[PDB]
């Protein structure tokens, strides 16, 4: 297990392998955090989250 | 849903319910965004005229979060066939936008490659609906959810009396009395990843409900992500 095969490449959501490195991205309604791994909701009621 | 548990407050917020002229649910759907609902193409024959209700957990009481929406356009996959239920998918555009709130939120659409290697390889998915609680019973008045194991493609093909196409996958139990059932059709099959739920399937069909040696058959959403994207862009 390497890159995206190793614990989802440490990404919160989508993991892609580009030029032999990990590239993380997020679903619509989320923005990639400054660490390039976590996904932060851009507004209220982000997709895929149970409410309250 | 046969077996499983009730969806508790806020737990299944992406659940939609297709209701006929009698304000009765006949199929489920998944909220994709403020304007779009994902459902099974075969549901588009169960009633002549229908609306979509969201935010409902108990069809007997008014819990305050319910909202009925009229459909503006029906986007049925043109390759859907009643013969085998291949391409059992449709997207509905609503006339008015859904207002998200407690019990009303969309499920995420994943990317194809990542979902196939990371979501569909998880142990389980979650199915939900107001469908029958036994094969011969009546529709549930309560929204239910059920954890369903992903089933080996080979085992699934061996269990089935009918063709499992590339647009289908199997989930559930060999012998355990838990499965989706009549009325759950078109509803959500979602997969949890780090506390975020992604749409992975659409309740499609099965040889009865919770039968021994039979599994629940779901439309493989990952095969239609590009199709969904186009359907939502118009
Ligand atoms: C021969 N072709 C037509 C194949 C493809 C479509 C299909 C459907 C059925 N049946 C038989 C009855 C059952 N209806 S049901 O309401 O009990 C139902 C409907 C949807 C389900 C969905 C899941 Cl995931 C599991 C069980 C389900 C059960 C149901 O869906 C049997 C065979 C075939
Ligand atoms: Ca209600
Ligand atoms: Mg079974």
């Amino acid at each position: 297990r390497k890159l995206c095969s190793l614990d989802n490449g440490d990404c919160d959501q989508f993991c892609h392998e580009e030029q032999n490195s990990v590239v993380c991205s997020c679903a619509r309604g989320y923005t990639l955090a400054d660490n390039g791994k976590a996904c932060i909701p851009t507004g209220p009621y982000p997709c895929g989250k149970q409410t309250l | 849903i046969v077996g499983g548990q009730e969806c508790k407050d806020g737990e299944c917020p992406w659940q939609a319910l297709l209701i006929n002229e009698e304000n009765e649910g006949f199929c489920g759907g998944t909220i994709l965004s403020e304007f779009y609902i994902l459902t099974a193409a075969h549901c588009l024959y169960q009633a002549k005229r229908f609306k979509v209700r969201v935010g409902d957990r108990n069809t007997e009481q008014e819990e305050g979060g319910e909202a009925v929406h009229e459909v503006e356009v029906v986007i049925k996959h043109n390759r859907f066939t009643k013969e085998t239920y291949d391409f059992d998918i449709a997207v509905l555009r609503l006339k008015t936008p859904i207002t998200f709130r407690m019990n009303v939120a969309p499920a995420c659409l994943p990317e194809r490659d990542w979902a196939e290697s990371t979501l569909m390889t998880q142990k389980t998915g979650i199915v939900s609906g107001f469908g029958r609680t036994h094969e011969k019973g009546r529709q549930s008045t309560r929204l239910k959810m059920l954890e369903v194991p992903y089933v080996d493609r080979n085992s699934c093909k061996l269990s089935s009396s009918f063709i499992i196409t590339q647009n289908m996958f199997c989930a559930g139990y060999d012998t355990k009395q838990e499965d989706a059932c009549q009325g759950d059709s078109g509803g959500p099959h979602v997969t949890r990843f780090k506390d975020t739920y992604f749409v992975t399937g659409i309740v499609s069909w099965g040889e009865g409900c919770a039968r021994k040696g039979k599994y629940g058959i779901y439309t493989k959403v990952t095969a239609f992500l590009k199709w969904i994207d186009r359907s939502m862009k118009t």
